[PDB]
């Protein structure tokens, strides 16, 4: 028996170009522990990430957040990608802008 | 839901070789204790993370602490062939105890293998749980005749545990009893369909955790409202998004409320404009 992840991408603060931020990927859900978490910047692996120590919830199921300063400029497109033994692929979700 | 302090472990067992285990301490939502697995210390985040305890028994709880992990994956890896175990499988506890409404502190112990319920603590004692299945009452009735393990976890759960949570409620104060104001703003999400819209409030930065967000047409409740999960900020504050399902035109005079408790009463209000 094994849990999907699930992979929810969000901006501490609303987006302004130019103005620092965060991005946060909160991942949960996930049934065993062991995954693999990047953020995006246009396709390309961000380097400095922090992320929490593991934990669970009342279910057993797992949950982490990884999250990273940025500023975020009109070209810039970021996601986050997740690699899960019950994913046959690594997943992508972007971050929404307006 | 009722406040807590607790210490979780996550143990990986790979093969006979190897295995692996994770541990942390938690005011619920919030990380107080983390674990150095590769130098058997605790790692105190806050700094009144040793509550009111004194250095003295902060030494000896960490003692405990690094025995037990030290020992719990070889007693697993001893008795893995007597309990039929195949590589790989793994294992969680949560231990601790909670504050309720009336005074009462309740303390608890829960495991699991495979993360399915396995065993949990009742009246001090081992209980199977009935999704633990033969292991699990083979492993309760095993427990139950090594004393000493039995004392320490008897005095941990119901002597040391409430009178440390006692001490960290307090101690942390000043980061536990705050009040931060959320900001929001509005945004345009992915269209449902065609004509139709789906208008999307964020908010983002309150603490404590409560908090009520609606999508308004003045003083009516849409009842289309969804409303996500509330997710966590690194400085501990939490983020939830309100989106509402609407036809264009039919997102004319909507709005946005956010009830929390560090407003003073008053709501913030977004208007779609
Ligand atoms: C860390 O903090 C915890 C939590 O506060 C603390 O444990 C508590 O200590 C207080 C004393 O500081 C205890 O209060 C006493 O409890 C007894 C029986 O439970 C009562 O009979 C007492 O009442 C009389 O004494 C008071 C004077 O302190 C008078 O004001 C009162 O009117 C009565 O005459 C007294 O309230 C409390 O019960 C414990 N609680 C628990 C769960 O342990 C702990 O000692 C601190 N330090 C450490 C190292 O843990
Ligand atoms: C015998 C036969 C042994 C038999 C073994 C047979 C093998 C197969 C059976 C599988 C059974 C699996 C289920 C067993 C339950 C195991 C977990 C029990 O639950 C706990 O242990 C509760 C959690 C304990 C957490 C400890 C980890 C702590 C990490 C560090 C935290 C930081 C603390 C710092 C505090 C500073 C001072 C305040
Ligand atoms: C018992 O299980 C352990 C853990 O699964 C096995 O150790 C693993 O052995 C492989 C052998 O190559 C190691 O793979 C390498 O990992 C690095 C990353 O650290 C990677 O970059 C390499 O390309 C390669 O894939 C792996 O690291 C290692 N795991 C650990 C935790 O050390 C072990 O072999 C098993 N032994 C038996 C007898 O079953
Ligand atoms: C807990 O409950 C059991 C019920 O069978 C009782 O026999 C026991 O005395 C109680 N107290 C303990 C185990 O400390
Ligand atoms: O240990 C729990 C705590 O509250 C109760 C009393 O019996 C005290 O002596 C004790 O310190
Ligand atoms: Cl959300
Ligand atoms: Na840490
Ligand atoms: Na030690
Ligand atoms: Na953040």
């Amino acid at each position: 028996i094994q849990r999907t992840p699930k992979i929810q991408v969000y901006s501490r603060h609303p987006a302004e170009n130019g103005k620092s931020n965060f991005l946060n990927c909160y991942v949960s859900g996930f049934h065993p522990s062991d995954i693999e978490v990047d953020l995006l910047k246009n396709g390309e692996r961000i380097e400095k990430v922090e992320h929490s120590d593991l934990s669970f919830s009342k279910d057993w199921s797992f949950y982490l957040l990884y999250y990273t300063e940025f500023t975020p400029t009109e070209k810039d497109e970021y996601a986050c990608r997740v690699n899960h033994v019950t994913l046959s692929q690594p997943k992508i979700v972007k971050w929404d802008r307006d | 839901g009722p406040t807590s302090f607790h210490v979780i472990q996550t143990s990986s067992f790979t093969n006979s070789t190897w295995a692996q285990t994770q541990g942390s301490g938690w005011l619920d939502d919030l990380q107080i204790h983390g674990w150095d697995s590769d130098s058997g210390t605790a790692i105190f985040l806050k700094p009144w993370s040793k509550g009111n305890f004194s250095d003295k028994e902060v030494a000896e709880l960490e003692e405990i602490f690094r025995v037990y992990i030290f020992g719990f994956a070889r007693e697993v890896q001893d008795f893995a062939g007597d309990f039929q175990m195949k590589y790989p499988f793994e294992i969680q506890g949560i231990a601790g105890c909670e504050l309720h409404s009336g005074g009462a502190i309740v303390s608890f112990l829960r495991g699991a293998l495979g993360g399915l319920d396995f065993l949990s603590v009742k009246n001090a004692s081992c209980v199977p749980s009935p999704e633990g299945g033969s292991r699990a009452q083979k492993f309760c009735a095993l427990i139950i005749q090594y004393q000493g393990i039995m004392e320490t976890v008897r005095i941990l759960l119901y002597e040391t545990c409430p009178r440390y949570l006692l001490g960290v409620l307090n101690a942390g104060k000043a980061d536990l009893q705050r009040q931060v104001k959320p900001e929001a703003w509005l945004s345009s999400g992915p269209s449902p369909g065609p004509g139709r819209l789906q208008l999307v409030c964020h908010v983002s930065g309150f603490y404590p955790k409560p908090v009520w967000v609606m999508w308004m047409r003045g003083e009516q409740e849409q009842q289309g409202t969804q409303l996500g999960d509330i997710l966590p900020n690194a400085n501990w504050t939490w983020y939830l998004r309100a989106t509402l399902d609407v036809a264009d035109g039919e997102a004319a005079g909507l709005s946005c409320r956010v009830k929390h408790s560090s407003l003073e009463g008053q709501d913030i209000i977004l208007y779609w404009r």
